[PDB]
């Protein structure tokens, strides 16, 4: 499966997602920046419509114990 | 691991698979409780940054921790760096170099050159510096996943 | 293996069958899974040519990938020989021989001339040109499997 | 079982079929050469009309994972 | 086995019941597969033909391959006795015997014997010379097995 | 879950409650003088209505062990 196809579910819990998606991540061997332009990118873009909204307020800057813990609820 | 010998010396000697699967075992069955932490470290004891980046990589699952202990573990690495500036002027002959983050982490250096540090007079404790930041970022985890 | 003995020499120990085992159920259980790589190279620590073949001839099953991994070992082996040519004029009596992309697969060299190669001073390192082959190989194998 | 014996289903995906063929010729103890000429040649021979189409548009000096690869759809 | 000690010398060493176990538990789960030949080799290592005769003696079920087996060490023991003669006038008081095809099946040696040509210099590898008809008899089990 | 979330039911005995308040406080890092602050208060305040009567007649001073044995029948 490639990285492309790696989305949130609509009633999947975004853990759920953040460990698919660092599993998948495990199998890209690509340079570091461009993982890291991966991370910032892709993640919020296939997350939820629920979360995805919750995302856009954190703003940017943002680290992943504040994004778990961000969409715990949705 | 850096063990005593018979003879008195210290020398490397490989950990055991049992002792490598009951790692893994440990994670299977009891995952982020806290009891994983003084496993952790009767099971790190006499261990090189080199076997703790081998005990984190042959991890399988929970990836989202995994990642944050990295980026823990890395944080803690820059924080040894800023800290700890480099020394004044050239390296000398008769001297070995002082680590960086990279070192502790294990990643710039090498084995011989982790034996070096430890087994030196004086001895410097990078494992105990990487063990103090895999137990804080053990924290941060087993504050996050308490539900 | 070629382990240090408590004399202070390095000299040829065979491995364990728990070891071999552990080897084995690995593979049973992850098949082509990441984690494969970091335990592989635990596993392969102070490890022969000779003792590589042996744990790639002992898998069951995943022929179609333990053929693609034959395929690229020549072809790593193919690569070996065509950057490093052999050398100027006949052999010196002082002297051993320079090793192939086949010597360091283990085909063409004996278990005392994989010792020679690596005791002898300067050494060098078969099993680690090998062992990247074999992570490389594993990389082509992952890449693939992935679904 | 005999090496000519060793064909692809109608249903049967081309790697269960490759798998197949290599543990046969594991028991197989010819020459290397002859080994060579079983491979280019029985393989594809008794691969199925479906992916045996494919195959045959990869063209000669193909190697597993671009075969392996080639008929996963199939 | 004949294994090396510590002072060392090479002296006889009994083999392991958890290996014993190994060896009947590969018979018991992967029967006549090719898997088997390399997982004898290993477990093979410096065994002696009164081991050998052990590890097939101790065998349960597939008692046609195990008569078919024989009948192959009989044959290339036959062999043996037919392409090496024996020597020239009586055995030198200063001299061992030299072995028939029957001491390299352990028949009509004795262990001491069995030391004696593989401890003495030159050494006669005899473990290598039943070996190799076991991996020849193996590939016939194999290839009729085969189905 | 939070410490605060720790409370007692209606049926469940007090035991498996304070099994289950120093496995969370087991999972609080703060202060001892804090966490002694924590077990004096919120233990019994979580406690349920028949149990908490109980408590209240043991008065201050008291410990576990009799604590444990005072809501025995609840």
């Amino acid at each position: 499966t490639s990285i492309l196809d790696i989305r949130q579910g609509p009633k999947e819990p975004f853990r759920d997602y953040v460990d698919r998606f660092y599993k998948t991540l495990r199998a890209e061997q690509a340079s570091q920046e461009v993982k890291n332009w991966m991370t910032e990118t892709l993640l919020v873009q296939n997350a939820n419509p629920d979360c995805k909204t919750i995302l856009k307020a954190l703003g940017p800057g943002a680290t992943l114990e504040e994004m778990m813990t961000a969409c715990q609820g949705v | 691991p850096i063990v005593q010998n018979l003879q008195g010396q210290m020398v490397h000697q490989a950990i055991s698979p049992r002792t490598l699967n009951a790692w893994v075992k440990v994670v299977e069955e009891k995952a982020f409780s806290p009891e994983v932490i003084p496993m952790f470290s009767a099971l790190s004891e006499g261990a090189t940054p080199q076997d703790l980046n081998t005990m984190l990589n042959t991890v399988g699952g929970h990836q989202a921790a995994m990642q944050m202990l990295k980026e823990t573990i890395n944080e803690e690495a820059a924080e040894w760096d800023r800290l700890h500036p480099v020394h004044a002027g050239p390296i000398a002959p008769g001297q070995m170099r002082e680590p960086r983050g990279s070192d502790i982490a294990g990643t710039t250096s090498t084995l011989q050159e982790q034996i070096g540090w430890m087994t030196h007079n004086p001895p410097i404790p990078v494992g105990e510096i990487y063990k103090r930041w895999i137990i804080l970022g053990l924290n941060k985890i087993v504050r996050m996943y308490s539900p």
